[PDB]
């Protein structure tokens, strides 16, 4: 990603900054579920082919 | 656009003394101005109705940085422009910007109470550039060549 | 009006904008008022509108 929009600010504006801020808190709460989510499938994906792998060889 | 590419363009101003400067913008020794942008004054006693035109025959897209002039006093304003109420309009086939100057006093900000209000025109190839004004026109030195491009920009301290 | 605090200051200021040229005149006896507000930082400056609304 290059040219994004601004992120942080000096000076108290109103109703337009108000929406960057939103659409950048909203766009990091959706990354946070997607990241907490699939580390948590593929860590219990990770300990079940592990464990299965026991009992093939078994 | 990631450039401030500038190409200078010759504008003719008749009737007019133009590269006003100031010493709360020294170059050198001496008073100076914004490098990009020409301050034009009365010449003896009058300051006529400028009716200049720059047309784009070229393929890209023209960025012109220009100005208003904001004095803080009535005498400054008859002073420079002898009129008692500027005006400066830019124009292309499509679009407009015109603006009244306001003469008012600000607190103190090196030295000087006046300030100038920066605005800016982007033109498209097969489009013209006019500029009419009657006075605290900040002319344009010529145009910055846009470009569409992977650039940007960042505020930080670091090393 | 200096801020001499460490703390950020609200004003709230207006315009009035009269319905003929003589309630203009009776009250602010120029037949054109203005309004301007600033800092360092900012300007705001306002040309009152006389008119019937
Ligand atoms: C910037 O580039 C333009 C390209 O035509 C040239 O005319 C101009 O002199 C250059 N200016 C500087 C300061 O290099
Ligand atoms: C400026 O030049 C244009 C050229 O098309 C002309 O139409 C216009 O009348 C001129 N301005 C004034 C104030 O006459």
């Amino acid at each position: 990603k290059f040219h994004q929009i601004e992120k942080e600010f000096s000076e108290v504006e109103g109703r337009i900054q108000d929406l960057e801020k939103y659409v950048e808190d909203t766009k990091i709460d959706l990354w946070s579920y997607n990241a907490e989510l699939l580390v948590a499938l593929e860590n219990q994906h990770t300990i079940d082919l592990t464990d299965s792998e026991m009992n093939k060889l078994f | 656009s990631g450039t401030l590419e500038f190409i200078t363009e010759g504008f003719t101003w008749t009737g007019v003394t133009q590269n006003g400067g100031s010493n709360a913008c020294k170059r050198g020794p001496g008073s100076g101005f914004f490098s990009r942008l020409n301050w034009l004054t009365k010449s003896g006693s009058t300051y006529p109705v400028l009716n200049v035109t720059m047309p784009n025959n070229d393929n890209f897209d023209k960025l012109y940085i220009w100005g208003v002039h904001h004095p803080s006093t009535n005498q400054e304003q008859t002073s420079l422009y002898v009129q008692a109420s500027g005006r400066v309009t830019v124009s292309t086939r499509r679009s407009q910007q015109t603006i009244i100057p306001n003469i008012e006093s600000r607190p103190w900000v090196r030295g000087l109470s006046s300030r100038i209000s920066i605005y800016w025109t982007i033109v498209k190839p097969g489009d013209v550039l006019v500029i009419n004004s009657n006075g605290n026109l900040i002319a344009p030195r010529g145009y910055f060549k846009m470009r569409t491009g992977k650039s940007s920009i960042m505020r930080s301290d670091a090393p």
